[PDB]
């Protein structure tokens, strides 16, 4: 699935604001967190 | 379970960067601070599930 | 001077597939790793181009211009040198002229009197060496108005090697009062046919000539009748309407494109 | 402040525990840079408006204009136009901008006849003998023109059609003196019944009311931002300066952000470039030729963390989404939306994956989580 | 139906009213952009 | 509030220049209500 993410992340990891507005916000779990769970 | 957390600013999106169209964008009242808000409730949403 | 060379062979015109030759840049704007989707006067892929040979041959017919063309040419020892473009040719109206002499590269806007069979000449004649020597495209030029010229170079007039080196392709268009020409330069090994693969046009040059363009015709190089004429050929394919999608790579440069409507 | 921000958003004089959104911030521009193509030929406007001669209304001049500074205001600020209508610009704007290409129309026409001139009009000049394109760019500048060309007999060298077989297209011109014919009947020769010759004549005697009279008509026509600009306002182009947020203006190209030094690999035919989104992010600067990249100077979403009015007026401030190295860059010695400033002074400075956060204690233990930042971050109030 | 899509490009053309007849097309069409946006997003939240 | 429903009545009265700003009203309205049956057939495609 990161196949298809690392093209939206990209286009849209500190992720920041695009000038039309566009903001990818991060989730609250980290991917090593719901692996710990 | 989730969907990217995305949050646009329908100010920015709208106007960026324009006050002349930002002083415009204030006579259609509450609908960017409705839409800013529907899509935060989307993203608190994501954590929740 | 004005002559007639009638000392040629008849036979139809040849045809070929286009394959997908014919792209160029379609606005003067930089672009890198992106999948731009545009409609502009394209040479629709796989199209049936004309094919033309001078050797006994001497293929320089008046060619219709209709929304702008698209000429290659596989060549040696430069044979190919210009063209004609215009509505009527005969001194009524405004017509352009571009040659490339053996020095500098002459384009011209007038109201010519062209010759009804025009060329360029090149001696050989008991001197073993090839030399420019005459130049036979129009009686008369009077109400002149765009006027251009190349800095001067010299270029080769020679060459008798096998399979054709050198691919020479331009795209001409007349719109919104600008004669807009793209073209570009590849080696190539081969013998009767037009490459397949792909490569775009750049924009050599942008003329302001406003003319009306309706036919155009080639200027080829070649005791006043009766003559030898080198193995040299050109390609014409007729500009479309089209949309078309660009793969700009990581340099900017167009390596692939889709046509919409093939 | 932050928390009074947030008592303003939420409309409450108490705002309860949680993360709340208040305004982007923004760096302002510090500065204007105006980079035009460096020229100095006046423009051939001399020769268009005070031209010895005036075409037709069927055969109108065509003048291109091109490599000149375009001093449109000297035309604007005369007295003498009885008309300066504008179809895609405003006339006091004209300075501000470049063009791509230029073409003056010029012809002379009856005073009644002026309205028909505008874009999508329509009458027998705006049917037979020129149109102005429906999206027309440009300006149509008229005025009377009595005195320097009527003649008491009539001056019968200014000529109109008014019969032509099907409506022309935009820009079109057509000199043709073949007879028309208006019935079923053929018609060749040079006449006929119901034939007509297509051109009929003006009585420009100095005499004639105001509308009879003749009206000298203009058409500046141009095209914009798609090419090398070749036509300038005087605008004096400044000195090139990078990495601080500027209002850039390259060839009318107007715009906000920072300059640098791109690798951007340009062909020398491209003055523009653009991003994926379309938007232009590289510029060739017009006078010296390196290509600079146009970056929207730093600007993000501004969030506000407090454990609620009731427990304490402390905050912390999540600037999402960038790196606080920016922070320090927005000093109020230039404007940003949020006009208050006081946790620049740091020493609680904390960068997130979230972006970063000031005002707020980072530690080594991980506790329950609470008001929830993002990244696995969470913010709470504690000794 | 703007005399352009680029706002800054309006703005540098004309002047303070005529401006604001093309930047009012531009503030419709895209609030509507939004709007429509916001609403398959609430649709698709809830069914995710 | 344009003059007609009928799409090419306006075409047949007015002109060119007027007719564009009386079919931008019937363009804009019959799009608010394509989005307005889109929207609720995607309500009633999450109930179903
Ligand atoms: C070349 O041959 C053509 C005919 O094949 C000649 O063209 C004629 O020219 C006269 C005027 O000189 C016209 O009245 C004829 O109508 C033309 N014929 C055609 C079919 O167009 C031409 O004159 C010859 N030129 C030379 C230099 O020999
Ligand atoms: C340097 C040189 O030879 N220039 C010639 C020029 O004199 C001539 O007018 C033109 C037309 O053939 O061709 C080229
Ligand atoms: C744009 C224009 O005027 N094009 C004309 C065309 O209409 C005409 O048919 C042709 C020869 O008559 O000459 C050219
Ligand atoms: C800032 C700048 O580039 N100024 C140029 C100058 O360098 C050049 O010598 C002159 C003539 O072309 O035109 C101007
Ligand atoms: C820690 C603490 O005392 N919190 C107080 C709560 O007890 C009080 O009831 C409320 C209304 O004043 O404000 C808050
Ligand atoms: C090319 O044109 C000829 C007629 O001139 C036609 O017979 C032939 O089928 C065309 N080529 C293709 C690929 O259809
Ligand atoms: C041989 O070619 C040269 C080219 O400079 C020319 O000057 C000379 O007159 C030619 N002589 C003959 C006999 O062709
Ligand atoms: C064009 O050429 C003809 C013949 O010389 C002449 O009558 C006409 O006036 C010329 N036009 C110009 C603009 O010189
Ligand atoms: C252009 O792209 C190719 C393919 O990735 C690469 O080899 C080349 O180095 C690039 N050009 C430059 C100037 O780096
Ligand atoms: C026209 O010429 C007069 C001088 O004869 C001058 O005052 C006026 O400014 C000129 N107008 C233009 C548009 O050149
Ligand atoms: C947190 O732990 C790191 C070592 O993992 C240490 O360098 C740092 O100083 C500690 N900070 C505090 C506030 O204890």
């Amino acid at each position: 699935v990161t196949l298809a993410d690392a093209g939206f992340i990209k286009q849209y990891l500190i992720c920041a604001q695009k000038f039309n507005g566009l903001t990818v916000l991060p989730p609250l779990l980290t991917d090593e967190m719901i692996a710990q769970y | 379970v989730s969907m990217t957390k995305t949050s646009v600013d329908c100010t920015m999106y709208i106007c960026g960067d324009s006050t002349e169209c930002s002083n415009l964008l204030l006579q259609y009242g509450s609908f960017c601070t409705q839409l800013n808000r529907a899509l935060t409730g989307i993203a608190v949403e994501q954590d929740k599930n | 001077q004005c002559v007639n060379l009638t000392t040629r062979t008849q036979l139809p015109p040849a045809y070929t597939n286009s394959f997908t030759r014919g792209v160029y840049y379609p606005d003067k704007v930089f672009r890198s790793s992106v999948l731009h989707s545009t409609q502009d006067l394209f040479l629709p892929f796989f199209s049936n181009v004309t094919w033309f040979h001078a050797i006994k041959r001497f293929d320089n017919p008046v060619l219709p211009f209709n929304d702008g063309v698209y000429f290659a040419s596989t060549e040696k020892s430069n044979i190919i040198r210009g063209w004609i473009f215009g509505t009527t040719l005969d001194s009524k109206t405004q017509s352009l002229l571009i040659v490339n002499n053996a020095t500098n590269v002459v384009i011209k806007v007038c109201e010519f009197q062209f010759c009804n069979d025009p060329f360029l000449g090149v001696y050989h004649k008991n001197n073993k060496s090839w030399m420019e020597s005459e130049f036979r495209v129009y009686s008369s030029a009077n109400n002149c108005t765009f006027e251009y010229v190349s800095q001067p170079f010299l270029m080769d007039l020679e060459g008798k090697q096998g399979n054709f080196k050198n691919l020479r392709e331009f795209v001409f268009k007349n719109i919104d009062g600008y004669f807009k020409i793209y073209s570009k330069h590849t080696p190539i090994n081969l013998v009767r046919d037009l490459p397949q693969g792909f490569s775009a046009l750049e924009p050599l040059v942008d003329l302001p000539i406003g003319i009306n363009i309706t036919r155009f015709q080639t200027l080829l190089a070649l005791s006043s009748s009766g003559w030898t004429a080198g193995a040299a050929a050109y390609y014409v394919g007729y500009l479309q309407p089209r949309t078309f999608l660009l793969k700009y790579n990581e340099n900017g440069t167009i390596t692939d494109a889709v046509d919409c409507a093939l | 402040d932050p928390l009074s921000e947030t008592k303003c958003t939420l409309k409450s004089f108490t705002v309860e525990k949680g993360i709340y959104q208040t305004s982007n911030f923004r760096v302002q521009p510090t500065e204007s840079i105006v980079r035009f193509p460096n020229i100095t030929n006046l423009c051939p406007f001399g020769e268009v408006f005070n031209a010895t001669r005036f075409a037709s209304v069927y055969a109108w001049n065509r003048k291109r204009i091109s490599n000149c500074v375009a001093d449109y205001s000297v035309l604007y600020n005369s007295a003498s136009f009885s008309t300066f209508k504008c179809y895609g610009v405003s006339p006091t704007k004209l300075n501000d901008l470049c063009f791509t290409n230029v073409y003056a129309d010029s012809f002379v026409i009856r005073g009644d006849e002026v309205r028909q001139i505008a874009p999508g009009q329509t009458g027998k000049i705006a049917d037979y003998n020129y149109k102005l394109p429906d999206d027309f760019t440009g300006c149509v500048i008229a005025w009377n023109s009595n005195n320097l060309d009527s003649k008491v007999g009539g001056n019968y060298n200014y000529l109109y059609r008014l019969f032509r077989k099907s409506n022309l297209k935009p820009f079109e011109r057509d000199i043709s003196t073949e007879i028309y014919q208006a019935g079923s009947t053929p018609c060749n020769g040079v006449e006929g019944f119901n034939c007509y010759f297509p051109l009929q004549s003006y009585g420009f005697q100095p005499t004639y009311g105001v509308g009879y009279q003749p009206y000298r008509v203009v058409v500046l026509s141009f095209e914009l931002l798609h090419a090398p600009a070749t036509v300038c306002g005087p605008k004096k182009s400044t000195n090139l300066v990078k990495n601080k947020c500027v209002n850039f203006n390259f060839n009318g190209l107007t715009g906000t952000g920072v300059l640098t030094e791109s690798n951007k690999k340009f062909l020398p035919f491209q003055q523009f470039g653009r991003d994926i989104d379309d938007t232009t992010d590289a510029v060739r600067d017009p006078q010296t030729l390196e290509i600079l990249d146009i970056t929207p100077c730093s600007f993000g979403g501004v969030s506000v963390i407090t454990p609620g009015t009731n427990t304490s007026n402390q905050v912390a401030v999540l600037y999402q989404g960038v790196n606080c190295t920016e922070v320090p860059v927005a000093i109020h010695a230039d404007q940003l939306t949020p006009t208050w400033r006081v946790y620049s002074t740091g020493s609680n400075v904390f960068q997130t994956r979230a972006g970063c956060l000031i005002g707020a204690e980072h530690v080594n233990n991980s506790y329950e989580c609470d008001i929830p930042i993002g990244a696995g971050i969470c913010a709470s109030y504690q000794t | 139906g703007a005399i352009s899509s680029v706002l800054n490009d309006i703005l540098a053309r004309l002047d303070k009213v005529e401006a604001e007849v093309q930047i009012d097309r531009l503030i419709t069409g895209r609030l509507q952009s939004l709007q429509t946006y916001v609403t398959q997003q609430l649709i698709r939240a809830a069914e995710i």
